[PDB]
């Protein structure tokens, strides 16, 4: 592998790596939206999040922290924003 | 490495190359600078503000959104500690080890992390009192440091 | 060797390896000069001409001389261009 | 505890040239390794490069052409004057007619050949041949 | 054509005979009430991209700047249709402080105002309403360097004509040439 064009690699390549390491280094977390059942109130949860997050008005328990990435507690629905 | 273990870790964050807030987070400087003013009266410390509005507003960070560090705006009006606060869990953590090897004397594995615990103290200690932050007058004093913890 | 004069006061000149521009000595017997010949356009027949490429027996011996006669028939119109 | 990073720059280019390769990756960036790089590329010896401009200290890949036989560093900065420099010549060089060391006088980085064109006795950087 | 939307620092006044009256005219774009009220330019140049194809450029107080961001493409389309075959750019005045040597008591030069930083500024609001993902800086075997600017693709549905006038007017204001690129998402 004499000539691997390490200035322009492929996203495959550029994906399987650490988020060090990489051409341009950049993080493997993101924001994502959840909404709890039973309410209008999207809330605006980090992915790797670290505290028990509870919602405004209806006030169960929404995420879980756990090793890297936080374990949701409901079936809820989602979706990965940005 | 890490200082006073042989450890070699690669783990730590690692911030985007885009510096601007995102398109979604409609909450301006004025609001998340608010926010921080009141939940850093109950109790919090800066390590401690920014994991919450992280995971619970979205602010991925506030240095990219108020053009500030959280510990910078808290002194920017006096409600900022007296100790640092990596040298306040220092501190602390010194004296509950020292609690422990009182009653434990044949605890040789607490005797040896204590000069490690203590001189790291003093390492970062000897770095305030030349920003001056600290007096020069302050020294780390193990028998009122009981009282430097609450 | 192009003295202040301007004349070749040298016994040869040695060539060097396509692959990694380094010199063929006179007694690497591990590098090879092998012919590709070229076909001509329509008919897809040998027309009597040829390229000429060398690689060194240094890289030769590493293992990647297949890596190397492609990548230099990549640069000269022979392999697939994709 | 990267003490000089020119040194570890200097390092990987010359065990990746030595092994085959095309490009190298220059992890952390200065503008004394960008001056280092515009000396040896402009006498011929590295091709272009590109330098990979991040928030954090910047990458820079090199691409190795083949003619370069060692790219070494005085790690010490030591000091050469005018009449000192000819002796660092002929330690350091493997002949007269090619190499340089390439050292940092007050009027920028430059040559030996190019340093005593001016008169302008400097602190030895590095040396490539 | 007014004192009201140009102000200076100085006295001088040429080539804002329309200008300044190109947006004391218009009517009912969204926002319309404070921007014709308060806000203000400071200078225009007049530069030449390509061949026969220009581009007025705005001078911007740097503190009302970010009052031009939110509505900055409902003005391009306003003033691009008034001024016809002509492109719309805003850029701050940012004054550039000079670096201090051995050659009164000056406080020392920001770095916020330095050269570099400056000359970083000048790109992404030169650029705004695609920001930037990434910069590949070269230099061409030669000692001349290019810098190789990515956009985002996120917004790349204003910007496909733009690159030629973006990079002709910032050679002309720092020096240094540049040509962009749109690479795919990671």
């Amino acid at each position: 592998p004499l000539a691997k064009d390490l200035l322009h690699p492929s996203p495959e390549e550029e994906k399987r790596k650490h988020k060090k390491k990489r051409l341009v280094q950049s993080p493997n977390s993101y924001f994502m939206d959840v909404k709890c059942p039973g309410c209008y109130k999207i809330t605006t949860v980090f992915s790797h999040a670290q505290t028990v997050v509870l919602c405004v008005g209806c006030s169960t328990v929404l995420c879980q922290p756990t090793g890297g990435k936080a374990r949701l507690t409901e079936g809820c629905s989602f979706r990965r924003k940005q | 490495g890490r200082m006073h273990a042989p450890g070699k870790g690669l783990s730590q964050s690692a911030l985007p190359y885009r510096r601007s807030v995102p398109t979604w987070l409609k909450l301006t400087s004025d609001d998340v600078k608010e926010q921080i003013y009141k939940l850093a009266k109950k109790g919090l410390t800066p390590s401690q503000i920014g994991v919450i509005l992280r995971d619970s507003h979205g602010v991925a960070q506030v240095r990219f959104v108020t053009g500030n560090k959280i510990l910078r705006i808290l002194k920017s009006k006096g409600l900022a500690p007296d100790l640092p606060e990596d040298l306040y869990h220092l501190i602390k953590k010194a004296v509950a080890v020292r609690k422990h090897l009182e009653r434990n004397r044949k605890d040789k594995d607490a005797k040896f992390r204590l000069i490690l615990i203590e001189s790291r103290i003093h390492r970062l200690a000897r770095y305030y009192k030349t920003k001056r932050v600290l007096p020069p007058n302050w020294k780390y004093e193990s028998s009122t440091a009981s009282a430097l913890v609450a | 060797m192009q003295n202040d004069a301007g004349e070749f006061v040298d016994l040869y000149v040695p060539r060097k390896c396509s692959a990694s521009n380094r010199i063929i000595g006179a007694k690497d017997h591990a590098s090879i000069q092998m012919n590709v010949a070229e076909v001509d356009k329509v008919t897809g027949r040998f027309n009597g001409q040829f390229k000429t490429y060398a690689i060194c027996g240094a890289i030769r011996r590493m293992g990647e001389s297949d890596d190397s006669i492609l990548r230099l028939a990549k640069a000269d119109g022979i392999v697939s261009k994709n | 505890v990267r003490m000089n990073v020119l040194a570890d720059a200097l390092k990987s280019i010359n065990n990746a040239e030595k092994r085959g390769k095309r490009q190298v990756l220059i992890r952390p960036c200065s503008k004394v390794i960008v001056r280092f790089l515009t000396v040896m590329m402009k006498h011929g010896y590295i091709g272009e490069f590109e330098i990979i401009d991040d928030h954090r200290a910047g990458k820079i890949v090199v691409n190795l052409t083949g003619r370069l036989n060692k790219c070494g560093v005085i790690s010490p900065r030591f000091d050469v004057q005018l009449k000192d420099l000819e002796k660092w010549q002929n330690n350091l060089l493997p002949s007269r007619q090619f190499g340089f060391i390439v050292l940092t006088t007050s009027a920028g980085i430059m040559d030996h050949e190019e340093a005593r064109r001016k008169h302008t006795g400097g602190k030895i950087l590095g040396f490539f041949f | 054509s007014a004192k009201i939307v140009k102000p200076n620092g100085e006295k001088p006044d040429e080539f804002e005979s329309g200008i300044s009256q190109a947006l004391l005219e218009l009517e009912m774009n969204s926002d319309l009430k404070a921007q014709l009220r308060e806000l203000n330019i400071t200078a225009a140049k007049e530069i030449e991209v390509g061949g026969g194809r220009k581009a007025i450029i705005i001078f911007v107080p740097v503190p009302q700047l970010k009052s031009f961001q939110k509505i900055q493409v409902r003005l391009v389309r306003e003033l691009e249709k008034k001024f016809s075959g002509k492109h719309v750019v805003f850029i701050a005045q940012r004054r550039i402080l000079p670096k201090p040597t051995r050659k009164k008591n000056k406080q020392k030069r920001p770095r916020s105002r330095t050269l570099t930083a400056v000359h970083d500024a000048i790109l992404e609001d030169l650029v705004f309403p695609s920001e930037i993902v990434g910069k590949r800086i070269r230099v061409k075997l030669d000692g001349s360097r290019l810098i190789k600017v990515h956009l985002d693709k996120a917004q790349q549905n204003n910007v496909e004509h733009k690159v030629e006038t973006f990079s002709g007017v910032y050679k002309k204001l720092t020096g240094k040439d540049v040509n962009f690129e749109f690479p795919e998402f990671q």
